[PDB]
């Protein structure tokens, strides 16, 4: 019954944008700036781009032609629409590259994504048929829910005292008369285990009288209820009788669709060379050094502590453009706050030298010259 | 006039205000992209144009064959479109349609990342030389601008220095 | 969205007579350059080049790394159609302007007939053969043949992909070696650094290929077999190649200046 | 004088179940191999290379100008023969012991089927793709996944070395590796049977799948050499 005119604004490419996702959850308590605001940990507005031609004209395909001051003369054309239209009959954007390149610099490293490992590496694929799963069934048994990431309850341990108390009085307390027919299906289905077996050599689930001594029976093992009580409520596990409960689970995909590569089990072949041992490797920043106990470096846009290991020691002005050192990407993974935590490693020196190579400005050329 | 109502409005309302307020536009696929895109909110830093060219780009799309479809790119949205097929036509869930899609969307985004790097590596083997990377470019701009940070870092360091003779 | 269009003159129907029957050419070009073109379309299907030219995309990303796997399938669907826009139905006499020019360039139009087929079994990879027009400010116009490995663009603005030399056997520790690595290494270190090896004229005008020769492995695997016993193979097909070369339109594109 | 070998199961006439028919095995080995070996024959017509092997030619003649097309035929068959010499007639089981490293390597054999095949589909030029078998520090046992492009050999010896045996064990940066598994991407082996791909049905897809399914894994655990935990 839809209007032709309606039916097309349905599929307009306007209409496809995606609503402001929340912002990257932070700590509830704590001193957050309100006037100025530095770049997110990772994007909340859509990224927009344009053909060369419609951008000389500030046309965007938004309600008004945006102004070619601040529009146009980069390279790369990206923008974000905070509103359409503000109060000031005016489109509130603002540039889009901080995170627009951020996601082409990581994507240049050619690294996946893995499943963090508690402290033999094992870096598993994320995107996997065993692992990477949100349907289900309630007949599904307690241990592939491990499996699973998307849970649909909270984090008790990450929840706020105010929260807590606020998710047992909206969320828990209206459930007493569904939690009491969930226990009569495993009730009921109880009774036909004993009766399957004896045939070899399921019931109406209404017995509103064992439900009731059911539960004074597993008073002395808490365990087995939890187990039961997390599957009412889609719980993610916590304690250890344990993937992601030291944070909790992830909010996002556990790859935050920032890099979809399974495995880096690849060699780059060099052209003169061969094939090389290692990745190339890629210059970094230097940011608060030791002399805080950890040194922060700038890998490609992302923030990562120092490899364990001068340079970080203290501060040198007189190094101009900053200290910048080469260092290999070992590991790359999704913190439950979202943020992307690299394992940065130490570089090698023939990686290094290696890759300056092709740059031109290799101070001594490792093909020919080189006698030994 | 009594506006276009996009929405059930509400029965229990006996005394019911703005009846002259045209109504929020909500589809299916709203709920959908919410889930999505915050299950993979770096998939917002991939530009997407949102500048119709003749609008006639409904007309193609035919979301029984797979995620690939002619005139739009491979995004979340076609993601969404799929899934809602699914679910609508194959009777499927919302999460198991979302997985369905989902996962499609990924295999298909592997290949082109593969693409990239074992295209270059190629380039090479045959004297295929390239311009600056995005990564060196990065960092240069970064030098340019932690220059003029050291400056005015020291003139304002300078400054609490004469401004430190006055206490005494 | 880039889409297939016909070729000259009917050979999807048909097929050259003595060259490619239409079953052949039907494989080489309806049934590749849509494959190739299907590839195309779903990388700048939302892009700023969703409505330019396969040229344009070749000028325009060449330079870029990351957008290298998009030159190859804009590159080769080029050159492809290409190859197909310079035979004939019929072959057609040489015109005389060309063919004093091409013997005061080659010696003889004998000796580039050898050349280009030669070098074509001497690569032993595929690739495409050119004819280029090569001119400089002062220098009069003088003719050249050129080797592009893959996706290669002959065009002077494509210079980062010429591809012109395979590095893994041109490279070693022989004096040939050594010569080619720092020509390699010399290119790279100045593309990376903008500097600017040759200087060419404004407009890419220098260079002009003219005829083309495609050597992939899918346009005669068929039709010539795999040449074993010489019987055909692939040197038979750059012979029976030769005898299609539309001249009259060669001459054409090569627009050489007065001079008899 | 370089013979051609016969194929590990007869498949040169009865062929293989569903990867490749008769005709195209034809084509691809008892044909090409043929015209290689032919001008190979007439390279090194009573040379140092008149009795030596398929492979001492490709690290003898290894990156040398003067020995480009002597190389490129040397290379081209030995990989040709390699390919083929890994294909059983029906699907094979996989060992324990080799599925085990397999899942400490990539994660799961889809991993690995998809980095395979997904490099196959990837590359634009005609080459092929190699698993081959390293030592790296932390894993005494791991299996990468490599593509030579064109013609190029994956055996370490096969690229520039330095001096000081003068000559290195390996090439700078480069590592020791063992090729155990490969795949055969010029279009004499695919384009024939499985056609040009165009439509997204048949083409060069459809045959690195059909690939997988006919593997002799048995031969592939035979040449890992997993018992060696230390390769040098």
């Amino acid at each position: 019954g839809v209007s032709p005119g309606g039916a097309l604004l349905r599929t307009s490419r306007m209409f496809s944008l995606p609503p402001v996702i929340p912002p990257p959850p932070g700590n509830k308590l704590q001193m957050i700036s309100e006037r100025a605001s530095a770049t997110e940990a990772y994007p909340t507005h859509q990224v927009l781009t344009t053909f060369e031609s419609s951008r000389s004209r500030g046309d965007w395909g938004l309600k008004r032609p945006l102004p070619l001051k601040s529009t146009t003369g980069t390279t790369y054309p990206m923008v974000k629409v905070k509103e359409m239209d503000s109060l000031e009959q005016i489109t509130d954007f603002t540039s889009g590259t901080q995170h627009g390149l951020t996601l082409k610099k990581f994507q240049a490293l050619n690294i996946p994504i893995s499943t963090p490992s508690e402290i033999r590496p094992v870096q598993r694929s994320v995107f996997e048929a065993d692992t990477d799963v949100t349907a289900f069934s309630p007949d599904e048994q307690i241990q592939e829910a491990e499996k699973r990431w998307k849970f649909s309850g909270p984090w008790l341990a990450g929840m706020t005292p105010g929260e807590f108390k606020e998710y047992l009085a909206k969320t828990v307390r209206p459930k007493r008369a569904e939690f009491r027919k969930f226990i009569q299906k495993k009730i009921a289905a109880q009774k036909t285990e004993a009766a399957n077996r004896e045939l070899q050599e399921k019931p109406e689930s209404i017995t509103d009288d064992e439900v009731t001594e059911y539960l004074r029976r597993l008073r002395n093992d808490n365990q087995v209820l939890y187990d039961l009580v997390g599957q009412f409520l889609d719980l993610a596990p916590l304690k250890p009788p344990s993937p992601y409960g030291g944070r909790g689970p992830p909010i996002t995909h556990p790859s935050a669709g920032i890099s979809y590569l399974r495995t880096a089990a690849y060699l780059n072949n060099h052209p003169i060379y061969g094939p090389q041992k290692s990745h190339p490797p890629v210059q970094a920043r230097v940011l608060k050094p030791r002399r805080g106990n950890d040194a922060k470096i700038g890998v490609a846009g992302f923030v990562a502590d120092g490899p364990l290991g001068s340079v970080m020691d203290k501060f040198d002005p007189s190094i101009e453009g900053g200290a910048k050192l080469w260092v290999n990407v070992d590991k790359a993974t999704v913190d439950s706050t979202g943020r992307v935590q690299l394992t940065v490693s130490d570089a090698k020196a023939t990686d290094v030298l290696i890759a300056k190579e092709l740059i031109g400005d290799a101070r001594e050329p490792i093909f020919g010259s080189a006698p030994k | 006039p009594y506006p276009i109502q996009h929405s059930p409005p509400n029965p229990r309302a006996r005394k019911p205000r703005n009846l002259f307020r045209p109504t929020k536009i909500v589809y299916p696929e709203d709920e959908l992209r919410r889930d999505f895109y915050r299950d993979h909110p770096w998939e917002l830093a991939r530009p997407r144009m949102i500048i119709e060219l003749d609008g006639k780009d409904a007309r193609f799309l035919d979301w029984s064959k797979g995620l690939r479809q002619r005139g739009i790119p491979l995004s979340g949205e076609s993601v969404v479109q799929r899934q809602l097929w699914l679910m609508e036509n194959q009777g499927m869930t919302k999460q198991e349609a979302y997985d369905k899609a989902r996962h499609e969307f990924y295999k298909l985004r592997q290949l082109e990342q593969m693409e990239r790097r074992i295209a270059v590596e190629e380039a090479r083997m045959v004297g295929g030389y390239f311009g600056k990377d995005l990564l060196t470019v990065g960092m240069e701009l970064e030098n340019k601008t932690y220059e003029s940070w050291k400056k005015w870092a020291t003139t304002e360091i300078a400054r609490q220095e004469s401004a430190r003779a006055s206490m005494y | 969205q880039h889409y297939l269009m016909p070729l000259r003159d009917n050979f999807e129907q048909e097929g050259i007579r003595n060259f490619l029957s239409p079953g052949s050419v039907n494989m080489a070009y309806t049934e590749y350059q849509t494959f190739i073109l299907e590839k195309l379309n779903a990388l700048v299907v939302g892009t700023d080049f969703e409505q330019k030219d396969t040229k344009s995309i070749v000028l325009a990303t060449a330079r870029d790394p990351e957008l290298a796997h998009v030159f190859n399938h804009a590159s080769m669907a080029h050159n492809n159609h290409f190859f197909f826009d310079h035979l004939s139905p019929v072959p057609v006499k040489m015109g005389d302007k060309l063919f004093y020019h091409i013997n005061e360039n080659f010696g003889s139009v004998d000796t580039l007939r050898d050349e280009m087929i030669g070098t074509a079994v001497s690569m032993f990879g595929p690739g495409f053969v050119w004819l280029v027009r090569t001119q400089l400010p002062g220098q009069p116009v003088a003719l050249r043949v050129m080797a592009t490995y893959l996706a290669g663009s002959p065009y002077p603005g494509a210079h980062w992909r010429r591809q012109e030399m395979d590095a893994q056997t041109s490279i070693g520790s022989s004096p040939q070696g050594l010569s080619n690595g720092q020509r390699f290494f010399e290119r790279s270190a100045a593309g990376f650094k903008g500097n600017k090896l040759e200087p060419t004229a404004p407009g890419g005008t220098d260079l002009i290929p003219i005829l083309c020769l495609n050597t992939w492995e899918y346009a005669w695997l068929r039709e010539y077999g795999t040449g074993v016993g010489g019987m055909g193979g692939k040197l038979a097909y750059a012979q029976s190649w030769w005898n299609m070369i539309d001249w009259a339109k060669v001459e054409e594109e090569a627009r050489l200046e007065t001079r008899i």
